[PDB]
């Protein structure tokens, strides 16, 4: 479930 | 704008540090204090978060005191992160050394909680072997909470021979 | 990977 919750998650001002 | 930069670095977010460490006037806080008075390079050092403490001492940051007395490296070699270790060993060579209100330095704590690499990794630097307030050495706070790995890797170091000598012929408990 | 996902996390409107 936390693998699918990373694989879902959204991320913005975190990237790169 | 404190405490955002503590909870930055306390939790990793490291473009939310370079985006708070934009502004480059005030450097109060950077270094700045709290409740339990750890500055944010204690704060990225305890939960072992490399790159926003290479940060930070890129950006400049002073190797103060808790009120415990701890440093940043006693804070990573508690949690026993040998990252973050490497990265604080390979700026300032005068931080291995360093005591706090008991007298412990780094390598009692990385003894005491049974890191071996983290052990090893101050051990193949000079580590400046010495007692505590009990005067008890890193070795025999090793041994009273039976950590096996740790004492075997410390014997199967080359500094075993110097290990060996320092003792109180004092203390009942540190024999 | 708790760790990876609070360093990713996004956060608005729970800041300070």
């Amino acid at each position: 479930l936390i693998k699918l919750i990373i694989q879902k998650m959204e991320i913005i001002s975190e990237t790169e | 704008k404190k405490s955002p930069l503590h909870f930055a670095a306390s939790y990793g977010r490291i473009n939310t540090c370079q985006r708070l460490l934009q502004d480059i006037s005030d450097t109060r806080l950077l270094n700045e204090g709290d409740l339990h008075g750890m500055t944010p390079l204690h704060l990225a050092a305890k939960n072992g978060h490399d790159k926003v403490v290479q940060l930070l001492l890129k950006k400049g940051a002073l190797f103060l005191s808790d009120h415990n007395g701890w440093t940043a490296l006693h804070h990573a070699s508690m949690g026993g992160y040998t990252q973050t270790m490497k990265v604080i060993l390979d700026t300032n060579l005068k931080c291995t050394d360093r005591l706090d209100e008991d007298g412990n330095t780094a390598l009692h704590f990385a003894a005491r909680e049974g890191h071996a690499k983290a052990v090893a990794l101050l051990l193949s630097h000079n580590a400046d072997i010495v007692l505590n307030k009990q005067q008890a050495s890193f070795l025999h706070l090793a041994l009273h909470n039976k950590r096996k790995e740790v004492v075997l890797t410390i014997i199967r170091s080359k500094r075993w021979d110097e290990c060996l000598k320092i003792f109180s012929h004092n203390s009942p408990g540190n024999k």
